[PDB]
RNA sequence: GAUUAAUAGGGACAGUCGGGGGCGUCAGUAUUCAAUUGUCAGAGGUGAAAUUCUUGGAUUUAUUGAAGACUAACAACUGCGAAAGCAUUCGCCAAGGAUGUUUUCAUUAAUCAGGAACGUAAACUAUUAGGGAUCGGACGGCGUUUAUUUUUGACCCGUUCGGCACCUUACGAUAGGAGUAUGGU
């Protein structure tokens, strides 16, 4: 079981699903949300999660790692502070599609004094 | 009638305080070894001839 | 003396309000400080205490501090 | 119609005056699951035994 | 496209539990409202304490729990129980298509009694406003202290943003409900679907 | 000036204790509490609206209400109405929620 | 530390609320939160200026400064939980194999 | 030759108290900008879009560096300042409040004409008589924890001054619009 660390970004516009390796330097795949849906206005939705967490994890079982540590963040900064729908659609179909998940941390950045 | 009623409310307000009051300062103080003193018995303060 | 105490702390914060230069809450206690001196100081001067022509407004806390 | 309300002058008079059962009782607050330090007592009163 | 499915069936390996602290006036609603969250947390299949000594909630995710976005709809239902949202809607969070948010309202303003003047403006006459709010958005508003926590759809969540820096920035909620009215107008019919909307409000 | 808004606000009320906001937790159970999934719930919704319209056009006194009870009904009626909203005034003031300030 | 490494420790403590008490605000005095400050800066430059690094990971893993913090604050103002938060390394001004080998 | 020492003053000392003020210093993230890598097709906004940035690689991932801002959560039916206002640590500088004292001159005082210092908004509105909270002293103590045992502090309780606010009671008080017509301009 060779661990990725899988960033979630997941704001109301676009989710990002991305796989990097334990270090956070070499990425090994990404599928951003507005790449698999044609309208800019379903760019942000479950379905988008969905297909881009089932592309992430069929080229990841292609190279063989088979388990995630995810890290879920949005905009933070003066921001939302949560997650859109592509956090949870992508982690239940990331680890419906294989991937036994290992640890789950929401790393969205805190401020602690913005504007 | 209203100011009786009114007063007698008080009255039982400020009684019961006051027992709560002796009766901390009797579980947190040094009177804990003691009798309780009856009413009756408080209602007088020194009897001479 | 009241007065003494008095002049000794309005020197001691026309000091710091030299050394600081900013601040306006010193500056405020110093206008306070200043009225009370001058009205303890009519005070005396109606009992006689101390001399009729003698004055404080900045002379005086230099040459009693001098 | 006038006897006593035994559980009532039980309340009154506390208001005046004031190892085979305990794995039960476990088993049936290790449900709720709140932790209560009753059962934190009786979680070392069983380590104990 | 935007519809989204119940899970229909292990898939953690190590065992993550999350926790919260909360004081003694919500631990005493809590502890008597707790059956229905850990039946509702166990039909979801996480088991969830409650800690009166410390004051801790605490979920953890079972050998036979399947979801795995349960556990961030647990966390964010603790978050909730501990911020004093009442019981049904913070278990009203475990549905699929809600969220929540926290707006913190205290940088927005300088003042003080600004301050309380704009957030009794943004809580209404009445509570009328807020529901009405509540009724146009879709949303759960909660106006928190320094805090306002909201709840629903993300498109809701959305709004009541908006809403929530426009009624501190001085602009009045009566007429950003207004705003919001005219705009269910306009996109109840899909003859007007795609026009820049701003020559009506 | 502007009317359908003033009637959103006042009878906003009603219809989020009726049926209308399925995310908030007293809505979503009067959508199904049975006296809303009734078969003319609708229409008598829109009684209520329309005799609370009458009242803001200046009528004194409901048709809705009730104007003779026994005495002991009403004044059980209004202590508990009465301690019910004190009860949600003290755990208001704990937990720190803002309310609407009426007298 | 003694191996000249530069770090920075950040430690947060709670107040402790004291069994058998009826108020509810456990709060502690301005000045004696000064005082509990300055005993935790003592505490923790006289228990980590005098060990390496490896010493210093290896009292950070069980958590023997917060417990000593949690022991000497105590008869200042009793204090719920006290953590590190935070480490970080700044400087390291050498590379020596010897001792990164000497770990491993 | 010089009164009560005021349940009005001003001052002194002691332990203090405060997100009161000035100057320096220390941090914390976040944002922007730049650099180094892994990138490898969109990213960004919106109810939808569009302007814009995008194979010289945008958005993203990681690590540093600079700049400016602000001080989350704690954070209150609280604290301080006369007011606007005041929340990172530490140091320095004066000042201020209350308490206690086995502290002094003994009317110094109260009020404001004149004058003097500090400075995008609005939009639903002699006691009351105590009680429960609250914080700042001072005193007292059956006791739990510091405490290896004395300090001392935390918790609980009582007394006493002082102050922000709650509720009850008052002790009382008191301060033209809308329609419909008709005739002119």
């Amino acid at each position: 079981l060779v661990f990725g660390v899988a960033r979630i970004f997941a704001s109301f516009n676009d989710t990002f699903v991305h796989v990097t390796d334990l270090s956070g330097r070499e990425t090994i795949c990404r599928v951003t949300g507005g790449m698999k849906v044609k309208a800019d206005r379903d760019e942000s939705s479950p379905y988008a999660a969905m297909l881009a967490a089932q592309d992430v994890a069929a080229r990841c079982k292609e190279l063989g790692i088979t388990a995630l540590h995810i890290k879920i963040r949005a905009t933070g900064g003066n921001g939302t502070k949560t997650p859109g729908p592509g956090a949870q659609s992508a982690l239940r179909a990331l680890a419906r599609s294989g991937m036994k998940i290992g640890r789950i941390e929401d790393v969205t950045p805190t401020p602690s004094d913005s504007t | 009638p209203k100011v009786v009623k009114k007063a007698t409310e008080i009255k039982r307000e400020e009684l019961a305080a006051i027992k709560r009051r002796e009766e901390n300062e009797r579980k947190h103080s040094n009177k804990k070894y003691e009798k309780r003193k009856s009413e009756r018995e408080k209602a007088v303060l020194v009897k001479q001839q | 003396e009241d007065l003494y105490f008095l002049i000794k702390k309005a020197v001691a914060v026309r000091k710091h309000l030299e050394r600081n230069r900013k601040d306006k809450d010193s500056k405020f206690r110093l206008i306070l400080i200043e009225s009370r001196i001058h009205r303890l100081a009519r005070y005396y001067k109606t009992v006689g205490v101390l001399p009729p022509t003698w004055k404080y407004e900045s002379s005086t806390a230099s040459t009693l501090v001098a | 119609i006038g006897n006593l309300d035994l559980r009532s002058e039980k309340q009154r008079q506390a208001e005046r005056d004031l190892n085979t059962a305990l794995k039960k009782y476990l088993r049936k607050q290790r449900k709720k699951n709140i932790i209560d330090e009753k059962r934190l007592k009786a979680e070392e009163l069983y380590r104990q035994m | 496209k935007w519809k989204i499915e119940p899970f229909l069936p292990g898939p953690f390996l190590e065992e993550s539990s999350f926790m919260t602290l909360f004081p003694k006036y919500r631990e005493r609603y809590l502890k008597d409202c707790w059956p229905l969250v850990t039946k509702a947390l166990e039909k979801h299949g996480i088991a969830a304490t409650l800690d009166i000594v410390e004051g801790s909630m605490t979920v953890k995710t079972t050998r036979k729990t399947y979801d795995p976005a349960a556990i961030l709809k647990a966390r964010d239902l603790i978050k909730l129980l501990a911020r004093s949202v009442p019981a049904p809607q913070a278990l009203k969070i475990l549905e699929d298509g809600m969220a929540c948010d926290i707006i913190k309202i205290r940088s927005m303003v300088r003042n003080k009694e600004r301050f309380v003047k704009r957030r009794q403006r943004l809580l209404g006459q009445n509570g009328t406003t807020l529901k009405a709010l509540e009724l146009l958005t879709q949303t759960y508003i909660l106006v928190h202290g320094n805090t306002v926590s909201v709840m629903g759809g993300y498109k809701g969540l959305k709004e009541v943003r908006r809403v929530v820096e426009d009624t501190m920035n001085n602009i009045h909620p009566i007429y950003l409900i207004k705003e919001l009215m005219i705009k269910r107008e306009l996109a109840k019919d899909p003859a007007l679907a795609h026009e820049d909307w701003s020559r009506y409000l | 000036n502007d009317l359908a808004l003033q009637r959103l606000i006042a009878e906003s009320h009603i219809l989020s204790e009726a049926g209308a906001n399925p995310s908030h937790w007293q809505s979503s159970h009067a959508a199904t509490t049975g006296t809303n999934t009734r078969a003319f719930a609708t229409g008598r919704i829109a009684k209520k609206t329309t005799d609370m319209r009458i009242q803001a056009l200046g009528a004194k006194e409901s048709i809705l209400t009730q104007q003779k009870m026994p005495m002991n009904m009403r004044k059980g009626i209004v202590k508990h109405q009465e301690e019910k909203e004190k009860k949600r005034r003290q755990e208001a003031r704990e937990n720190g929620i803002v309310l609407e300030r009426e007298v | 530390t003694t191996d000249h490494y530069l770090l920075r420790l950040f430690a947060i403590a709670f107040t402790k609320r004291r069994p058998n008490q009826i108020k509810k605000t456990t709060y502690a005095q301005s000045s004696q939160i000064r005082a509990i400050r300055r005993k935790m800066v003592e505490i923790i430059q006289r228990e980590a200026a005098s060990c390496t690094l490896h010493q210093l990971v290896s009292k950070l893993i069980p958590e023997v400064i917060g417990r000593e913090i949690e022991k000497a604050t105590q008869g200042i103002y009793p204090l719920q939980n006290v953590h590190i938060r935070k480490v970080k390394l700044l400087k390291q001004p050498k590379f020596d194999l010897g001792a990164l080998m000497a770990l491993h």
